[PDB]
């Protein structure tokens, strides 16, 4: 089964710049990546599919990218209410998997 | 009734198609490390198998997925030799004639 | 509209077995697979299985012990996880989210709160917290609403029938002799209080109870 | 009539290689990924894909790149069925002769 | 040649726990593992096949995962009886070779 790593576990970074969240699959998985955000005590939402494709609703604050085995959710000028659990999913191969998870501080 | 038969095997190959794509994701979900499991991605794969193509970019590791795949490859093969067999036809034909 | 309904909370005593729901709305097509995903307190996502209603076939996670069966009613659009000789191990939130059949989750339940222990349902006590009579107040004031001897997660708050919801803290609640307990802080301008009323809704799904309280200042 | 069409189909068949070439560049680049992305290769992935060989070295991952191989397939296929029906009409006629 | 890593060769576990082995392949092998039990004195008994697959008269408690290079034998509550080394064999390239075994000690 795909193992996919997130680390750091914890992001912190100062208010408006540029953020990065990495995943890596533990064999190539094309761009079978899709990315969720986590706010405390609520339910996981998408942000972005297949590595890179947006998701309406979503500020265009959020971007991702990468293939293979190394994947990047990148958010441009962070702001307080992207503070939450990030966690990427592969849908690759049988069965699907998760990452660890990355929480972002501000 | 060559054209019909051929007609009808073109419809009958759209079908096997679609049927296929679904039935193949359904058999192979469950098995660890099978690829064949989402729809797009699993039509795309009844067409190079139909066409006899066959890349090698997906393919599937179950018993019930590989039936699924060999009912695809003979409706493709079927569909492409009634086709030929009707242009036969129709040009011997035309030929008698010419 | 909310596309998976699940309901917020069901307490069980170990060895028991229960039966969570997940009722679906908008869109359904023939391609559409449910799965459910367990998360335990302050840990990650863990993928449990999954379910395709137009065949009724499941399967599931090989690397944890096998705890749920899945089955889905086409006619009621319901899916279905039954679990079964719970234990401790087993407490934690069980979502739902819906796949198109193309990987990736479109969309997820609010999540079920299960919690395994032998001990009791109590709904919470609910009481006010306004400011004592020599507090002095700035351009802002603060209030909010204890909730305590409530058994099993999770309670709700809100503020105003969720009307206010800027200036609100609901905090963690802290477990003490099976009963838990905590508050929330909401804070609005000094000058809007008490002239616009201020009250908390306090809900809690495992005893189906749910009230308001009024936070007026001291007599 | 048969060796016009047939004819026919090989003209028509060179012109989807390449602009099928040209096509799946068009496609793919942009995919991360994507090795059907320059333009010799291409045309070489377009000849293997037209004969049904189908080696897997390249192939697309897109819904375009996979659209413009479908079109590629069905060129080849159909070619060589017109050239099929095409000899039997021949050698049919031969044969009533002989 | 296949070769397959168990480590740890020795697992402790208390009674009635969860216990998992390891069994890591130097290439990719699909699901071709199966797993052996070998009891002090005793020839060895099949008790998974291709990497999950139940096999008639072994007690439930047993079951395997993974696929790739990376399998596991779990045993659900383990009992005295699960005393004995446990070996896992491949079947994806000729020629077929085991794994050099765990003792599981209670
Ligand atoms: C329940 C019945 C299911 C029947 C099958 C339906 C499949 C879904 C529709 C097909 C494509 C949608 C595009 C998409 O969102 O996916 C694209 C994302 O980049 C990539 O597409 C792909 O890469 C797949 C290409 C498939 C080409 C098939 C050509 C057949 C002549
Ligand atoms: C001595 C004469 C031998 C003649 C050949 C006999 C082969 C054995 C019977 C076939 C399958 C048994 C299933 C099994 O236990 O294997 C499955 C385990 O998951 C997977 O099956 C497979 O993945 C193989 C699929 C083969 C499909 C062939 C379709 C032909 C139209
Ligand atoms: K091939
Ligand atoms: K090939
Ligand atoms: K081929």
């Amino acid at each position: 089964d795909i193992l996919l790593t997130q680390s750091p576990a914890i992001l912190s970074v100062s208010p408006g710049e540029r953020v990065s969240f990495s995943c890596r699959a533990s064999q190539s998985i094309g761009t079978d990546i899709h990315w969720y955000q986590q706010r405390t005590n609520g339910s996981p939402r998408l942000l972005i599919k297949y590595a890179s494709e947006s998701i309406s609703g979503i500020p265009s604050r959020f971007s991702g990218s990468g293939s293979g085995t190394d994947f990047t959710l990148s958010i441009n000028s962070v702001e307080s209410e992207d503070i939450a659990n990030y966690y990427c999913q592969q849908s690759n191969r049988w069965p699907f998997t998760f990452g660890s998870g990355t929480k972002l501080e501000i | 009734l060559h054209w019909r038969a051929a007609g009808a095997a073109t419809v009958l190959l759209v079908i096997v198609l679609l049927a296929g794509s679904y039935l193949a994701v359904l058999a192979e979900r469950g098995a660890p490390g099978a690829q064949l499991i989402t729809y797009p991605r699993a039509l795309w794969w009844a067409c190079e198998t139909a066409t006899t193509v066959x890349y090698g970019d997906l393919y599937p590791v179950t018993l019930w997925g590989r039936l699924v795949a060999v009912v695809v490859m003979v409706a493709g093969i079927t569909s492409f030799g009634l086709v030929t067999a009707a242009l036969a036809t129709w040009f011997v034909g035309r030929e008698q004639e010419r | 509209q909310v596309q998976l309904q699940q309901p917020g909370a069901e307490l069980v005593k170990p060895g028991a077995s229960v039966k969570l729901s997940c009722k679906a709305s908008g869109y359904t097509f023939t391609s559409d697979w449910i799965h459910w995903v367990k998360q335990r307190p302050g840990h990650g996502l863990e993928w449990i299985g999954e379910i395709i209603p137009s065949y009724g076939r499941a399967n599931y996670n090989e690397k944890i012990q096998k705890k749920a069966t899945l089955t889905a009613d086409k006619s009621s659009s319901t899916a279905f996880m039954q679990l079964s000789s719970l234990t401790s191990e087993d407490s934690a939130v069980y979502y739902c989210a819906r796949e198109r059949g193309d990987g990736y989750f479109a969309v997820w339940g609010a999540g079920t709160t299960v919690t395994v222990s032998s001990a009791k349902t109590t709904p919470p006590s609910v009481y006010p917290l306004a400011p004592g009579s020599a507090a002095q107040t700035n351009s802002m004031v603060t209030l909010g609403c204890l909730v305590k001897g409530y058994f099993p997660e999770p309670v709700t708050v809100t503020w105003n029938s969720g009307s206010l919801s800027s200036g609100v803290h609901t905090f963690p609640a802290v477990l003490q002799s099976d009963l838990y307990t905590l508050s929330s802080s909401v804070t609005v301008p000094s000058s809007s209080w008490p002239s616009e009323t201020v009250t908390c809704n306090v809900a809690h799904p495992a005893s189906s109870t749910k009230v308001d309280k009024k936070i007026v200042p001291r007599d």
